[PDB]
Order: structure tokens, then C-alpha cells, then sequence
RNA sequence: UCUGGGUCGGGGUUUCGUACGUAGCAGAGCAGCUCCCUCGCUGCGAUCUAUUGAAAGUCAGCCCUCGACACAAGGGUUUGU
RNA sequence: CAGCAGGUCUCCAAGGUGAACAGCCUCUGGCAUGUUGGAACAAUGUAGGUAAGGGAAGUCGGCAAGCCGGAUCCGUAACUU
């Protein structure tokens, strides 16, 4: 990584960034759960107990 | 210490993923030989006939996913080979495959 | 790796004003440095030696 | 941020994933992937498909 | 050693293909010196060479 | 005021799209897309919401055998909206329009895409359903 | 020697979609015995339900393991101001 | 000019599927894959395939590739010797 040589004066470059959501679903295929706790509540009980 | 024998399990799907259909079974016997030279230090490896039947029991294309095998380093008491020690490798019939580790058996 | 960001874009004059988007980003794990030395440079007519 | 429920399977569709489908007469259906998309386009009833939530609401499974 | 001669004769005496001719692999050394028929027909009585059964093709 | 926000375009020159209005036409033969500069051997393609040049193949004969301007309102190719939703309308549809943006017809069968509505506000007037 | 890496196993994630076996008064019906009872009993019987979001695979180029196994400063060829 | 994918006149013909001596699988019989093998899976190739949307806009030219395809029940036009 490196700081930019140019002098950035644009409304695109100087726009403040505020995040609202992080997508942490499994990238090892077509995942559908953000976390294990959200999964296990929707998954319910399993056979492996 | 040098004539020890023990159990091993070999996942074929790890060692053949990528090769063509007509070379899956011949590569598997070469990978069992390669696997036998890593644990047992003998470069000379003999594959017993029933193990060759077990790999070829499902055709050349559909090689079994998992196999449980017995490696036994032996004495080589008869031949004046340049190698003083060899390994005899034989197949062990196993029904269920989950939760079996490489246990050290006693001869 | 890479993932999504759902964020609020507040740029003026756009059609996406006051609406949300999804946005592909790249996750770069950036461990802290250990400084183990310094080096000096002098400008020459043949270069920067 | 509006998470919304898939039309065929019934799983929650996060805003960055999924696919939008609206037929000619005017109603809109939601698919999480092409696995659910391919079944709905070929007139497959989810109630006869085991892995969907509506199967579990019809067979009273889980809970 | 060379059992090509023995298999050809074993097919003619047994009237089979030589696909069904089974030579004994373990005690081999007294098969090679039988270089003619009736030297192997004695081995038929001795149980060294057995006609292999027909591969099953089930009609059921 | 309203930008384009480029979408996935998959209707090249030569596609026949059905008429979703009451001018009596049935299909629209795409002859060229208005606004495409072009490229060597690149067929001019159109997405939803572009002013396109079409020609009626079958339908009312007073509309056939001549050139009509058109605006695509539905498409089969899945395109990506800026919030990240992929939409397709199970058909390719267009309406007969003049250069100012006035419909020859008066009613729209089927939905109209959201980005087609704001660039062409008069198309959205007769649209029964949106998106 | 931050003791490390490898193999297996264990989970996590995921792919497909509910495995064999068992049980059922489900099952278009059919056949036998006959207490001629045919909701009486026993058999054949696509398929259906419970076990069963089950079974199977999952890095060969996915993630943690310190749960087991052995291995790991060992070999050969060169390089001087 | 050869152990050359070329050419050369005839006898017999199992079981299944299937109209069939069609195509495919198996038995008797025959063989080691056809002047060699091992290691990787780069480009360009030869032979096979698959492609979201459009459907000949490509090209001299629908060239190639692709569609239909068996059987049963309907139904079948212009023209005509």
C-alpha cells in the first residue's frame, strides 16, 4: 500500500464513508448465514447430539 | 523397533484427484508405494495381491474413496539384496470408516 | 479475501442520493511492522545514491 | 438492509445475494441461487421438496 | 519357465479353450519337463492342472 | 438530473421483441440502437430504457414497412441494479415512441423497469406496474 | 526448536437432497387358509410416513486442531580478498 | 520395396435389450490396446462436448454445427400423368 502522489480534491475522493452492513457469509459456496448463532437458531437441532 | 507393524488408512481421493479416467487405478498403486516409503524407511515396497484386488475391485475409474491398509517392515532374511529391509503391505477389511486412527498393533 | 459492504451513498446530484448500495471490497490483513533499521540517500548528478 | 424471504426455498436473502424475477402479469419472485431458480421455472412445488421451510411447515418437522 | 508349450497341449487334451486351463503356479518345476501330452494327462490324474469352470451368465 | 448507471445489455441488432402496448403491433425488429458510436464488428446492443430504432414485422400493416423509434421496457438478460439486485422480466418488450418521448399508444401490458421510468417519465405514466 | 512439519481422525464451512436396515392399521389391488369371518388372518405388492435437513464427499490448491502415529542437525557438489 | 489404418473369394453364428444378421452389454472362443514407456497438464493443435441474451446481424453462400427423429391415436394442403 502507498499514499497517493496526486492531490485528491474531488467529491468522489473526499466523500465520508459510513458502513451499515458487513457480509460475512461463507465464501466456500453459496452460503446463506452470516454467523453460526444466526445459523443454529434457524437450523434448529441436528442429528449430531 | 525395526520389524514393527501397524495400521494405516489411506484416502485415495486425496492422491488421485486430477488424473484421467484410464490412469486412476494405476496411479493409486504408485501412491500406496510412495506412501509406504515415507513412514517406513525402506525404498523397497511389495504390494500383496489382495490389496491389488481391493483397489481394482471397483474398476479402473471408480477407485474407492478410503482404504485401510497394514504396513509391515520385515527382515529380508533370504535375498542378498542391496537393501537389507523391505516392507510388506497388505489390505485389512474394514466395514465402517469413521473414527479410526493409525493404531500401532502388536505382532 | 473479498466481501460486500452495504453503505449509504450521500453524493449530491446522483440518482443514488439517499439510497443504499452493495459494494465489493477486498480484505487485506495488515500486521504491524517491526522497524529493524534506517538508510540514508543523497542526490547525485548520476542518480539518487 | 432489508433482508427478505426467498419465494421458493424460504431462506432469508441478504441484500448482496439473490436474484430478482418478475413475470409478465406483474408479480415478483425471489431466489437465493440458481438451485432454487431452476426449480421454480419448471413448475416444481416446494411442498414436495424436502429441504424447504414450507415442507417443514407442512410436515410439522423440526421445532 | 516356459509353459507356453504346456498350455497348448492342455487345451487339446481337455478339449477346452486354454482360457479354462489352470496351471499350478506354486509347484511349477515339474510341469515344464512334461513337454508332451500323456505327460500332462498324468498330471490331470495328479491334480496339477484343473479345467476352470465356465464364467456364470445368469438367465434368472 | 437522471444519469444512466450502466446496466447489462443483451439485445443486439436483429432481435425481435414483442409489443407491450395497444398500437396493434405484435413484434419489433431491432435495426439499430440510437446513441451507440460503434466498434469494428461489434453489434449495437440495447438494454432496458434505451431509445432504439425498431420495425414491425407482423401486426398492423400501416405500422409495417417503415422505421419506428422505440424504447425497451423489458429484457431477458439479467442486469445488475446499483443496490445489487439482478432482474429479468422473462421477455423482451418495447413500445413505439417518437423522438420527443410521446407514446403512439396509451396502455402498457406487463411491468416496466424502474430505470426505464425516470429517464422516460411519459412511459411511466401509462405503466400499470413498476419494476 | 515460538519445538516444527507430514499423515490420520475430529469438528467448522459447503455440495447434493432424506441412505441401508427396521416398523407401520398408509398403499391401486391380487392370491392362499377358513373361525366363510372378507377389518377375519397370512403372503406378493410401484409407491408413502417415522427413524431422516438424513446418508455420501469435502482440498488434491478451503479453516482450526495440539486427539493419535511415526519423522525431524540428514546426504552429495562447489565457492578465498 | 516393410510385421504398411490399403486391397483380397468363401463355411458356422449363443443370451439379453431391441422390428431386426441395426447399435450397446454378457457367454464360448481370442487378445494385450497394435514400430516403446515414465513425469507434468503451457500455448498452438486434432477429436469430442457445454454456454447466460439475441438468433444467420458471420460468410460468396445456414459452410460447419445445431433442430426433428422410434412407436400409438388423430389429422394431412396446392398440384397431378
Amino acid at each position: 500500500l502507498r499514499k497517493s502522489l496526486l492531490v485528491q480534491t474531488k467529491r468522489r475522493a473526499l466523500e465520508k464513508i459510513d458502513l451499515k452492513f458487513i457480509d460475512t457469509t461463507s465464501k466456500f459456496g453459496h452460503g446463506r448465514f452470516q454467523t453460526v448463532e444466526e445459523k443454529k437458531a434457524f437450523m434448529g437441532p441436528l442429528k449430531k447430539d | 523397533n525395526e520389524v514393527v507393524t501397524r495400521e494405516y488408512t489411506i484416502n485415495i481421493h486425496k492422491r488421485i484427484h486430477g488424473v484421467g479416467f484410464k490412469k486412476r487405478a494405476p496411479r493409486a498403486l504408485k501412491e500406496i508405494r510412495k506412501f509406504a516409503m515415507k513412514e517406513m524407511g525402506t525404498p523397497d515396497v511389495r504390494i500383496d495381491t489382495r490389496l491389488n484386488k481391493a483397489v481394482w475391485a471397483k474398476g479402473i475409474r471408480n477407485v474407492p474413496y478410503r482404504i485401510r491398509v497394514r504396513l509391515s517392515r520385515k527382515r529380508n532374511e533370504d535375498e542378498d539384496s542391496p537393501n537389507k529391509l523391505y516392507t510388506l503391505v497388505t489390505y485389512v477389511p474394514v466395514t465402517t470408516f469413521k473414527n479410526l486412527q493409525t493404531v500401532n498393533v502388536d505382532e | 479475501g473479498m466481501t460486500h459492504i452495504v453503505r449509504e451513498v450521500d453524493r449530491p446530484g446522483s440518482k443514488v442520493n439517499k439510497k443504499e448500495v452493495v459494494e465489493a471490497v477486498t480484505i487485506v490483513e495488515t500486521p504491524p511492522m517491526v522497524v529493524v533499521g534506517i538508510v540514508g540517500y543523497v542526490e547525485t548528478p548520476r542518480g539518487l545514491r | 438492509m432489508k433482508v427478505e424471504l426467498c419465494s421458493f426455498s424460504g431462506y432469508k436473502i441478504y441484500p448482496g445475494h439473490g436474484r430478482r424475477y418478475a413475470r409478465t402479469d406483474g408479480k415478483v419472485f425471489q431466489f437465493l441461487n440458481a438451485k432454487c431458480e431452476s426449480a421454480f421455472l419448471s413448475k416444481r412445488n416446494p411442498r414436495q421438496i424436502n429441504w424447504t421451510v414450507l415442507y417443514r411447515r407442512k410436515h410439522k418437522k423440526g421445532q | 519357465s516356459m509353459l507356453r508349450l504346456q498350455k497348448r497341449l492342455a487345451s487339446s487334451v481337455l478339449r477346452c479353450g486354454k482360457k479354462k486351463v489352470w496351471l499350478d503356479p506354486n509347484e511349477t518345476n515339474e510341469i515344464a519337463n512334461a513337454n508332451s501330452r500323456q505327460q500332462i494327462r498324468k498330471l490331470i490324474k495328479d491334480g496339477l492342472i484343473i479345467r476352470k469352470p465356465v464364467t456364470v451368465h445368469s438367465r434368472a | 438530473s437522471g444519469a444512466k448507471f450502466r446496466i447489462s445489455l443483451g439485445l443486439p441488432v436483429g432481435a425481435v421483441i414483442n409489443c407491450a402496448d395497444n398500437t396493434g403491433a405484435k413484434n419489433l425488429y431491432i435495426i439499430s440502437v440510437k446513441g451507440i458510436k460503434g466498434r469494428l464488428n461489434r453489434l449495437p446492443a440495447a438494454g432496458v430504457g434505451d431509445m432504439v430504432m425498431a420495425t414491425v414485422k407482423k401486426g398492423k400493416p400501416e405500422l409495417r414497412k417503415k422505421v419506428h423509434p422505440a424504447v425497451v421496457i423489458r429484457q431477458r438478460k439479467s442486469y445488475r441494479r446499483k443496490d445489487g439486485v439482478f432482474l429479468y422480466f422473462e421477455d423482451n418488450a418495447g413500445v413505439i415512441v417518437n423522438n420527443k418521448g410521446e407514446m403512439k399508444g396509451s396502455a402498457i401490458t406487463g411491468p416496466v423497469a424502474k430505470e426505464c421510468a425516470d429517464l422516460w417519465p411519459r412511459i411511466a405514466s401509462n405503466a400499470g406496474s413498476i419494476a
